[PDB]
């Protein structure tokens, strides 16, 4: 923490300088600064490919006067650059129109004394040490099977950051964090067909990562499993979203219950507050204060406290995800969701992935999705898919060049079960999800 | 122009030509094929109208230097968010550690050459008054709302960027660009009997905001686009379930050229082909598309969003024929991949900023026109889809599977466009889909200036285009 | 990474 504590002092001082410069000319102001430092390396066939040294800084300010707002940003944190940034935002706010829902977050909601969530676990990893980790992962994948005929490389990333937020109610709080990750991606071939897949490990501390050999083995297993797929014929069938894409299935809920969509009437869940939109046994728990959590945060991007909440409780939508502005539009208070969600947890209902395959019997497992294809305002869903066909409760062959289609309201309401095979590397964490039917387009 | 950029990026930051020599010399202490210094400064402004008011505005500044050291496959890279001698020294000293071995030190003398100008050097942010910029947004709001009583909400935004770049390299390259970019975006919400839908329009290019007030087929462009967003929203509001399965699809001209961007364009980027990870690797001279198809990547188009007067390596933008009468001709390159493939730069070495590595990337990717009329194409289909507008797409270049998702689509029944259908993701294999193109229209156009391309986390402005065309069999992700 |  020598270099990091020096950066942190510089950042705290930049926030205080920006706020003081703004204070005589605005009714309110918000300032955010960050610094991120680290290394990104790659390997090809076990040899160093790229070595990138990362060093990024940023200052952003929003000012308010007469309910008019203006924003400016700079990557230069010199006193003169900060002065120019503050002036630029002030100048904008002379010309924007009054909008009473704009402004600094309510003082009563601010994290003046923010909790320490233990997000910072630095490692002095040299470029050569990083390269060897990446090479180990890639090599382990490449040696798994003679059908692995090419590579997209090994990769290792290690970064530390400092974030400081302040506003004109007198909040000034900052925190440090780290993220480390290790991955590999290889290519297999059979009968003129090439496939690519990847594996990874991620964590806040280096000692929370899987081994390079684990990553390689998982990369090879996934890649080889894709070989010689079939294009299904057009049909209706049950669908399991494997854990890795099931998280994203729940992820569509975020936009659907975002306060900005709700006040603008641009969500298909506009009339669903307090209604049962998911099965009555399904609860989505938000845990912003988990120690070392991948998406834990001591305050949101407006400085607002984050809270333990059940967003969905026994299938019922309990709240919107609000920021200061959208809360004000709705006559409510911010829920601390400026900048997004903060660790969602969905418990399994007892079945393993294997048991879920047996329960389904015949149907599609989706493991990868492509395209956007989700309408925020209607819930209509149409995405490209790859995965596996299942018959007799057993995987028969990989599939690809197909789509799955339906509507999120129906999809979510009629979930059959959620598996105990929880994906633990993401913000939203859940197991695989069984839907009773989708329209599969293919041949 | 180089002189003007040099004054702003070098002289104003206490740097001279001889400092470039020193820093390149620091790199060339190691055994390298190439090294470069990349200087950038940029200014971005935005204004947003929503709820009938000028709700928001921003002004964002960035500047920096990026330094690369390259040996064969290998790149060492470091950068700083400031332009100074110390930033350059620190960045070079880090980057060069990619190779321990000493080099001969023999760099090529720096020397600039002329290139064709593709866009103004007049700063778009200062060339129009603030109230005149905001009047573009006000006019969009008024016109959209007047177009139909069902219009309930309008969000209209203006964005502008002014960017200076200079690049100096061990191969003697010394080059600079002045890059303006503006965009007008419009989004509308319609409501009828409790049902709501949205529609969008917009565009721009490399020029000032006056473009948005210029004539487009007898009306003010901004007005035309305001009306288009409403039209799109109303079509969507009326749309019924799309059909599911394999059927003929007729694609409109312009932005439906996303097809080409996904089906061939990434697959023909030289990094994937050098590595052998693209389906197109080793296929030069082979039929990869129907004989009706000639696909180009063209960095030379005056005033266009996707164009590159120089790329980020200082290579002037080029007209590159990728596929000619169905036959694969070659790949888009950056310097690194061109060397490893025994080929030459093509003007496709692009980076998001000084803080990111360049790689082979698209500019404006389009299909040349053919002999069919759009009417003849539609009349050839007994049952299928007509899709004149799209959202985005995605591609797996190894397995050769791609998708793109409609934003406006209709049934074709008995050779006539009929009912509007809901958004659907279309999926195919790239090569196989290109080989299914049986009719190519005489109505080429490019997109309006809306393209963003993503690769390795780096977003870039791009163009796409095509005439109306027919794909005989494509999988449609409807529900019906 | 994904490719758009
Ligand atoms: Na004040
Ligand atoms: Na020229
Ligand atoms: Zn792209």
């Amino acid at each position: 923490i020598s270099q990091v504590e020096a950066q942190r002092k510089i950042l705290e001082e930049a926030v205080s300088t920006a706020l003081e410069l703004a204070s005589g000319k605005s009714d309110g102001a918000e300032v955010a600064v960050s610094k991120t430092t680290g290394i990104s390396v790659s390997t090809r066939y076990g040899e160093v490919e790229n070595v990138e040294f990362n060093s990024d800084g940023a200052l952003g300010i929003t000012v308010y006067h007469q309910n008019r707002k203006g924003s400016a940003s700079s990557t230069d944190l010199s006193p003169q650059a900060i002065a120019r940034t503050v002036q630029a935002a002030l100048d904008i706010a002379r010309y924007t129109s009054p909008d009473p829902c704009a402004g600094v977050a309510d003082k009563e909601l601010l994290a003046f004394d923010a909790p320490d969530l233990d997000l910072f676990h630095p490692a002095e990893v040299s470029p050569d040490e990083a390269i060897e980790l990446a090479a180990r992962a890639e090599q382990a994948a490449l040696q798994a099977d003679k059908r692995i005929t090419n590579t997209e490389g090994g990769s290792f990333n290690s970064h530390y950051g400092v974030k400081v937020f302040g506003n004109s109610h007198g909040m000034l709080q900052g925190y440090c964090s780290t993220r480390h990750s290790l991955s590999s991606c290889v290519i297999a071939e059979e009968n003129g067909d090439m496939e690519r897949d990847y594996a990874y490990t991620i964590g806040r501390a280096m000692s929370d990562l899987q081994t390079p050999e684990w990553v390689g083995a998982d990369c090879a297993r996934r890649t080889l499993s894709r070989l010689s797929p079939r294009k299904l014929s057009t049909m209706k069938a049950p669908v399991i979203f494997a854990n890795e894409v099931a998280t994203g299935l729940f992820g569509h809920l975020v936009g659907a219950i975002a306060g900005g969509s709700v006040y603008r009437k641009s969500t298909f869940l506009l009339d669903s507050l307090g209604k049962q939109i998911l099965p009555d046994w399904l609860t989505i728990e938000e845990h912003p204060h988990l120690l070392k959590g991948l998406a834990s945060t001591p305050f949101d991007s407006e400085g607002v406290r984050t809270e333990r909440r059940d967003i969905i409780k026994d299938g019922i939508l309990t709240q919107w995800l609000l920021t200061s502005y959208s809360a004000r539009k709705l006559g409510l208070k911010s829920t601390g969701h400026a900048g997004g969600i903060h660790n969602w947890r969905i418990a399994g209902q007892g079945l393993s992935f294997e048991q879920m395959l047996k329960e389904m019997g015949t149907g599609l497992v989706v493991t990868e999705l492509m395209g956007q294809g989700v309408s925020a305002i209607t819930g209509d869903y149409s995405r490209g898919a790859a995965g596996f066909w299942v018959e007799n409760g057993e995987i028969q062959y990989p599939v690809s060049e197909i789509t799955i289609a339906g509507n999120l309201k129906d999809m979510w309401r009629n979930i059959v079960t959620v598996g105990n095979d929880i994906e633990t590397r993401s913000n939203i964490q859940c197991g695989s999800v069984l839907l009773p039917e989708m329209k599969i387009a293919g041949q | 122009s180089l002189n003007l950029v040099s004054e702003q990026l070098l002289a104003a930051n206490g740097l001279k030509h001889q400092d470039l020599f020193a820093i390149l010399g620091q790199l060339a202490e190691r055994r390298l094929d190439y090294g470069d210094l990349y200087f950038q400064s940029s200014y971005h402004e935005s204004w947003v109208l929503e709820d009938r008011i000028i709700k928001d505005g921003s002004y964002n500044i960035d500047q920096g230097v990026g330094v690369r050291a390259i040996s064969g496959e290998k790149t060492g890279f470091a950068y700083a968010d400031q332009i100074s001698l110390l930033a350059l020294e620190q960045s070079a000293q880090a980057a060069r550690t990619i190779v321990r071995d000493s080099g001969d030190g023999k760099v090529q003398t720096l020397g600039a050459v002329e290139h064709s100008p593709l866009y103004t050097s007049v700063d778009p942010l200062q060339s129009m008054s603030r109230e005149e910029k905001l009047d573009i947004l006000r006019r969009v709001d008024k016109v959209a709302r007047e177009a139909d009583k069902r219009v309930q909400e309008v969000t209209a935004s203006l964005s502008g960027v002014y960017e200076l770049i200079l690049v100096a390299a061990t191969d003697g390259t010394l080059a600079a660009d002045v890059r303006p970019l503006v965009r007008l975006s419009v989004s509308v919400l319609v409501e009828e009997d409790g049902k709501r839908e949205r529609g969008a329009s917009g565009g721009g290019g490399r020029f000032g905001y006056e473009f948005f007030l210029a004539d487009l087929d007898g009306e003010v462009r901004a007005d035309a686009w305001a009306k288009e967003a409403v039209r799109m929203a109303l079509v969507n509001l009326s749309a019924v379930a799309a059909p599911a399965g394999t059927m003929p699809v007729v694609l409109g001209a312009g932005w439906p050229g996303v097809l080409l961007h996904e089906a061939v364009g990434h697959g023909l980027e030289g990094d994937f082909n050098r590595r052998g990870t693209s389906v197109f690797s080793g296929q030069v001279g082979e039929l990869v598309a129907s004989e009706l198809c000639t696909v180009v990547d063209d960095g030379t188009m005056v005033d266009r969003r996707g164009s590159v007067a120089i790329d980020d390596e200082g290579t002037p933008g080029q007209y590159n024929v990728l596929i000619e009468n169905g036959i694969l001709k070659g790949y888009m390159q950056d310097k690194l991949n061109a060397r490893l493939m025994g080929m030459t730069p093509t003007g496709n070495g692009r980076r998001e900023s000084y803080a990111h590595l360049p790689m082979p990337r698209m500019t404006n990717t389009y299909m040349l026109p053919g002999k069919s009329t759009p009417q003849e194409i539609i009349e050839s289909v007994e049952y299928g889809i007509y899709a004149p507008n799209f959202g985005g797409g995605q591609v797996d270049i190894t397995s050769d599977k791609f998708v793109f998702s409609t934003s406006e689509a209709y049934l074709i029944e008995n050779g006539k466009v009929t009912k509007p259908v809901k958004g659907a993701t279309l999926i195919g294999s790239g090569i196989e889909t290109m080989q299914q193109i049986s009719m190519v229209g005489n109505d080429l156009k490019l997109d309006n200036g809306v393209g963003v391309c993503g690769k390795e986390g780096q977003s870039l402005p791009v163009g796409v285009g095509q005439p109306t065309l027919k794909v005989d069999n494509l999988t449609v992700g409807g529900t019906a | 990474d994904r490719v758009y």
